C-alpha cells in the first residue's frame, strides 16, 4: 500500500531479527540519500565565492 | 592507534550497521543458537516444560 | 501440530574468547547475507499479484 | 535545658523487607540498564525519523511489540517495578509481586547486582540535638543547609552544645559573625569565621555572647556505597515522581523533600546499616523509574 | 518574494493581476508598529542596538480595520514582501485580484477620501529606497485615476519635489505607456556573487537582506511544490 | 488582618504571543540540535588540533564558511535565535524576525517540534497568600524552599492560614518545632513535624501558641511537559546567560533568579496554561543559546 | 556604625603557583579524558558479560593490567594526581611530582591544555560589606543565597549601605515586602519587590522603615573563563571528595563548603585575578578525581 508520499509499504510475514536488523540498515543508508539541490548547496560553501 | 582510536562524528553507516548486529547478538542470544544456562536433571524428575 | 520459526543460520561461539570479537567477526559475515553492506535502496513494489 | 533537633531526623519509618535478596537485587539493575536504553532509543527516534531504534527498545523492555491503538504502557516490567518501589518505602506495603515475576524479568539481561562497587555523597546536615541553657532561644531551619539562630537574654555568656551524630564524614560550620567552638571540656579558641569538623570528634560547644543574634550556617557530607550506575540527578527526579505518582501512600509513614534526606534518617536511626542497603537498591529503582516514565508518558 | 523580484513595470502589474488580496493579508497577529525598541546585532555590538519599527518592515504587524488599513497592507505587501493582520475582511474581497482593488469599481471599496500625504507618512515615506518609492507611486496612481483624482496626485507631486524626480512615467488606462515604460523596481534579484551571509543592522536591511540571499533556493523549488499541491485541486 | 505572598509570584509580566506556530518550533528544536553539534565539534578540534571538524559544523550551523578576518558569531542562524528569545520574555519586545527566515532555518534539519513528549520537575514553591491575625508577625523568604517564620504576641493562640497555588503537586511542610495543621473546617491533629499536602484539598490552618517562634519549611514539585531535549542543567545556565547579556532588559518586564521561579510565576496568573507553553519553547531556545555561545567564546 | 560581612570572602589563603603551565594544564586534560572512559568502561562491561573493556580502560589509565590480588588504584597516574590537587589548594603544599613525570602522563592522549575556551557561571553571592546605622541589627547568612535580616529599633527609617563588589555581574534583590532602593546621589522610587542590579553601579542605600524586620533574598551571577571539558556537577562533586579524603588538611588554609564559594573568595582577594586561572585548573583536577575515586574506590 502506498503511504502519505510516494513509497510503496509491503506487510509480510518475517522474523523479528531479520525485520529489525534490516529495516535499521535501510535507515542508515537512508540518513545519506539526499536531494541534488541540497547536494548542490553544500558544493557551493565549498567551492570559492564566484 | 587502534584502542585510542575515538569514533568520528559522521562514521559510515556500515559502522553503526554492524554495531547493532553486534548488540543484538550479545543481548538476543536464543536467536544464533547459544544460551548462558542448561539444566542437567534425571529423568525420574518431572519438571514443567513449554507445551 | 504446528509452529513457526526463524533460522538465521548457526554460529557458534567461544566461552574463552572474547564476545565481542566474536560478535562483530559473525556480524560482517551476517550484513552479507542479508544485502546490507553496501548502500542500498529496497525496490519490492512490483513484487505483488492481483 | 531546652533540646532542638532536626525535623527530617525525627522517627525514621521502617523501611520493606522484601525483594532485597541477589535475585531480586538482579531485577532493578537489570530495569535500570533497559530503561536507560529506552529513553536512549526515544531520543535517537526523534532525530533519525525512523522508529526502528524504540520498537527495539520498548520489545526488549516490554516484551510486546508497540502498536498504534494501543497504550505503550511498559509491560510486565513496568508493572513490576512499581510495585517493588511501594514494597520497599515501607514494611506495612504488601509484596504482590511473586518471586516467578522477579526473576524471569531478570533474566532479560545480565548485569551484576552488585550494590557496593562506588559511593556517592550526600549533602543532608545531621544536627541530632542543640543543647540550650535558659534564657536562650534556638531554632534550626533547613536540611541541605542548616541554619541555627541563638539569641541570648541572660547575664552572662551561654554555652551552647552542638551534636552531628558520628555518621557524617566532615561538616563545615560558618557564623554571621566570628565565634568561637571547641570540643566537650577543651580549651576554647579565639574567634573564627570557618570552623571544619569530624562529627566523630565529640560533642562541641559554642560560647554565646550578649546581646547579639549569631546565625552558625552547617554544611555536610556523607559518603555511601552504591552501585556504578547510581546518578543522583536522576534518583531524585524519579523520588519527585514517586511521590506525586502516590505510591509512597501507606499509612504511619515520614515523608521527606529530597531523597538525600530520606537515606541520611534512615541511616541516622537504629541499625541504620540494614535500613541503608535497602534505601540504595530503592534509589536504583527510582531511578529506572524516571527514565521510563519520561520516555513512555502514561 | 515573487512581488519584489519583478523589475519591469508590465511584469508587476501583471503579477498584481493574478495574485489575490489574500497574500496582501496576514494571518500573524504581529506587534503594534511605531515602537522605540532595543534590539539583538552581535555580529557588531555588544550593546543592544537601538531601533524602531515601521509598517514597511518584512514582519507583519498589526493593521486597522478600517480602508485606510487595507490599502497600507496592499503597499506594505509590494514594498517589504508582507501584508498585516486585517482579520475578517470577507470572501468575496479576499478573492478579488490586487489590481482590482486598485483600478476596478466594482469590488464595493470606496477610496475616495484617502489622504496621499498621511498614508506615505503612515508607511515611512523618509526611509524608502527609491525603488520602494516608485511602486509606492504606482499604486497612488491607479487609485487616483480609479476615483478621478488625477488633479491631487498631481499637486501632491508638486509639494513633494524628491517624489517628483521618480514619478513613474505610465497613465492609467492607456496601454502604450506600459509598454514603453523603462523603469526598474525590482528590489529582489539574483544576488551578485559579492553579496555575503551576513547580518544588517538596521531591521529594514537584516529583512531585505534575508529575501535576497533566500531567491536563489527559492527561484529553484518554488514550482515543483507549487504543483505539488495545486494539482487535483 | 494581615496579608504575605512569595516575591517571585508577584505580577508576572505577559510573554509573547509570537512565534508559537507550528514552523517557529521547529526553528528552535533544529537550533538547539545543531548547537549541539557545535559544542561536539569544538571538543574534537581541540583534541586533533585541527579545524576541520569545527569548520563542518560551523558551516552547517551558519551556512557560512568561517574566515579569519571576519568574527566568528554564529551567523544568521545565531541573529535569529537571539532576537526570538527577548519576543518570547515579553510581549513588549518587538517581532523583528521575518517568516521567510524561520522557514529557512528550520529547513536545515528534520525534527518534530513537538514540546510535550516529556515532563520535568520544577521545585519553586508557591505561597499566594498567607493570612495571619492582628498581633501575629509572619515573614515569608525563600523560593526553592520558603522558610516562614511567625510570632504570637496575643493572649491567646492564632489561626494562621497557608495557601497554596492549585497547580503544585505536593507540598511538604517541616517545621523547627512540632505543630498543628489542619484543611478548613477539620479537626485538629497532634503536633508533628512533617504534613505532606495537596495544595487542590483547600486552604490550611496553622495553630500558632504564644511563645517562642514557630518556622516552617516549605518545599514543592510540579511536572510540566517538556520535549525530550529538555536539559535544565542547560536551561538554567542559558537563563543566567542570556540575563547577563541583556537580553531580557525589556522596558515594563518582571525578573527572576531562575528559569524555575519564571515558569512557576507564570503559570500561577491568569491564562497561565497558555503562558507556559510559549516558557517551554522559550526553556529550548535557552538551551540552543547556552551551547552555541560556550562553543564561540566572546571575552 | 556597624559592619557585616559575608563569612566565605574572609581572608582567602593563597593557592599554589605550580603546575600551571602548559605540559601540566595537559596532564590534567589527558587525567580528565582517560578518567572518563574509566566510567564509561562500566557501563560497556556491562553490555558485553565481560571485563575486558574495564581492562583495557584501566591499563591506559594506570599503565599496568588490574590484578585480582590487589585493590585497584589508578597507579602512577592517581599518585600524581592526587599530589597535584594538594598543590593547587595551599602554597604551603609541597612541589612533590617531578616534571619529566608529568611529561610522560601528558602524552598519553592529545589534548589541548587551554582553559579559556568556554565560560561558566558561578553562583555564589559576594557581600563584601553592608554598613549600618546605629540602633540597626543586621544578619548576613548564606552563599547562593544570601539573607539579609535588618531590624531598626530607631525612632525614624534608617539608610543601609550594601557593597556587591566589582567583580560579580547581576545581583538580583528580593524582599520579603516592599522596600525602596537607589544607588548613591539618586531619587528613591517607589516601593518594589524585585530588584535587578549590577554591582559595578555602586554602592546600594535601602530605607529600612521602622516596625517589622525586612528580609532580601540575594542571587548572583558570575562568568568565568573555563575549559571546555568543564562540567560543575562533577566539580562539586570532587570538591567534597578530596575534603573528606583529606588532599586539604595543610596548616594556615581557609575551607569552604562548595567550589563555588572557593573560586569566588579567591575572586574578591587583592590580585584575585591571579588565582581564578590557578582554581580553574583544580576544578578540572577534582573533576578528574570524582570519576577516578568512583570508578576505584580506595
Amino acid at each position: 500500500y502506498p503511504d502519505a508520499d510516494g513509497n510503496d509499504v509491503s506487510i509480510i510475514f518475517s522474523g523479528a531479527m531479520s525485520h529489525a536488523i534490516f529495516t535499521y540498515a535501510q535507515s542508515q543508508w537512508n540518513k545519506n540519500i539526499i536531494k541534488l539541490d541540497d547536494y548542490i548547496r553544500e558544493i557551493t560553501l565549498t567551492v570559492p565565492k564566484q | 592507534k587502534l584502542v585510542g582510536h575515538n569514533y568520528p562524528v559522521y562514521v559510515e553507516p556500515v559502522v553503526n550497521i554492524m554495531n547493532f548486529i553486534s548488540a543484538r547478538f550479545v543481548a538476543d542470544s536464543s536467536y544464533f543458537g547459544y544460551t548462558n544456562e542448561i539444566m542437567i536433571m534425571p529423568n525420574h524428575i518431572n519438571v514443567p516444560v513449554d507445551d | 501440530h504446528a509452529l513457526i520459526k526463524e533460522d538465521l543460520g548457526q554460529w557458534p561461539v567461544e566461552t574463552g574468547i572474547s564476545l565481542v570479537n566474536q560478535a562483530g567477526v559473525f556480524a560482517v559475515q551476517l550484513a552479507n547475507k542479508l544485502g546490507i553492506d553496501k548502500p542500498f535502496v529496497l525496490d519490492a513494489g512490483s513484487n505483488y499479484f492481483t | 535545658a531546652n533540646r532542638a533537633t532536626s525535623a527530617f531526623l525525627d522517627n525514621p519509618h521502617p523501611v520493606g523487607v522484601n525483594y532485597v535478596d541477589e535475585g531480586s537485587r538482579q531485577f532493578v539493575a537489570v530495569a535500570e540498564l533497559l530503561a536507560s536504553k529506552l529513553i536512549d532509543s526515544s531520543r535517537e527516534s526523534d532525530e533519525s525519523n525512523s522508529d526502528v531504534p524504540f520498537v527495539q527498545a520498548y520489545s526488549k523492555f516490554a516484551d510486546d511489540n508497540p502498536r498504534h491503538l494501543r497504550v505503550k504502557t511498559g509491560g510486565k516490567m513496568a508493572n513490576a517495578l512499581t510495585n517493588v518501589i511501594r514494597s520497599y518505602y515501607s514494611i506495612n506495603a504488601p509484596a504482590i509481586v511473586p518471586q516467578v515475576e522477579i526473576d524471569r524479568l531478570a533474566s532479560k539481561a545480565t548485569v551484576s547486582g552488585d550494590m557496593y562497587n562506588s559511593y556517592a555523597i550526600f549533602n543532608s546536615v545531621p544536627i541530632v540535638e542543640v543543647l540550650s541553657p535558659a534564657r536562650t532561644t534556638v531554632s534550626i531551619v533547613g536540611s541541605d543547609r542548616a541554619d541555627v539562630t541563638m539569641l541570648n537574654t541572660g547575664a552572662g555568656a551561654a554555652n551552647i552544645t552542638f551534636n552531628f551524630g558520628q555518621i557524617a564524614e566532615t561538616v563545615i560550620l560558618k557564623g554571621s559573625v566570628p565565634f568561637q567552638l571547641a570540643r566537650l571540656n577543651q580549651p576554647m579558641p579565639a574567634a573564627r569565621f570557618t570552623y571544619k569538623l569530624r562529627p566523630l570528634d565529640g560533642p562541641f560547644i559554642v560560647v554565646l555572647p550578649v546581646g547579639n543574634p549569631l546565625v552558625i550556617s552547617a554544611t555536610a557530607a556523607t559518603r555511601i556505597q552504591v552501585p556504578l550506575a547510581f546518578n543522583k540527578a536522576l534518583v531524585e527526579s524519579g523520588f519527585q515522581t514517586a511521590m506525586n505518582d502516590g505510591l509512597f501512600d501507606i499509612q504511619n509513614v515520614n515523608y521527606y523533600s529530597s531523597f538525600d534526606e530520606f537515606i541520611i534518617s534512615q541511616y541516622h536511626a537504629q541499625d541504620g546499616i540494614n535500613r541503608v542497603s535497602t534505601c540504595v537498591i530503592l534509589g536504583l529503582a527510582l531511578q529506572a523509574y524516571d527514565q521510563m516514565r519520561r520516555a513512555l508518558p502514561v | 518574494m515573487d512581488v519584489l523580484s519583478k523589475g519591469s513595470l508590465k511584469e508587476l502589474l501583471a503579477h498584481l493581476e493574478k495574485t489575490p488580496l489574500e497574500e496582501a493579508i496576514s494571518y500573524r497577529i504581529g506587534t503594534v508598529p511605531y515602537q522605540n525598541v532595543l534590539i539583538s546585532r552581535n555580529e557588531y555590538y555588544n550593546q543592544l542596538y537601538p531601533d524602531t519599527t515601521s509598517l514597511i518592515d518584512g514582519v507583519s504587524r498589526e493593521g486597522q480595520r478600517n480602508v485606510n488599513g487595507l490599502i497600507m497592507s496592499i503597499i506594505s505587501y509590494v514594498v517589504s514582501g508582507s501584508g498585516h493582520y486585517i482579520p475578517n475582511i470577507g470572501f468575496m474581497l479576499l478573492r478579488r485580484s490586487i489590481l482590482d482593488i486598485l483600478t476596478k469599481h466594482d469590488t464595493g471599496l470606496v477610496t475616495n477620501n484617502l489622504n496621499y500625504g498621511i498614508i506615505a507618512r503612515n508607511l515611512t515615506v523618509s526611509k524608502m529606497n527609491c525603488e520602494q518609492r516608485k511602486r509606492m507611486l504606482i499604486c497612488f496612481k491607479l487609485l487616483a485615476y480609479k476615483d478621478g483624482n488625477q488633479n491631487d496626485y498631481e499637486i501632491y507631486l508638486n509639494q513633494n519635489i524628491p517624489l517628483k524626480q521618480i514619478a513613474p512615467n505610465f497613465i492609467p488606462g492607456d496601454m502604450r505607456t506600459v509598454i514603453h515604460n523603462q523603469d526598474q523596481l525590482a528590489i529582489v534579484g539574483i544576488p551578485a556573487y559579492r553579496l555575503t551571509q551576513s547580518t544588517e543592522l538596521s531591521i529594514r536591511d537584516d529583512n531585505a537582506k534575508s529575501y535576497k540571499l533566500g531567491y536563489v533556493d527559492w527561484y529553484n523549488s518554488n514550482s515543483f511544490l507549487r504543483e505539488r499541491s495545486e494539482f487535483n485541486l
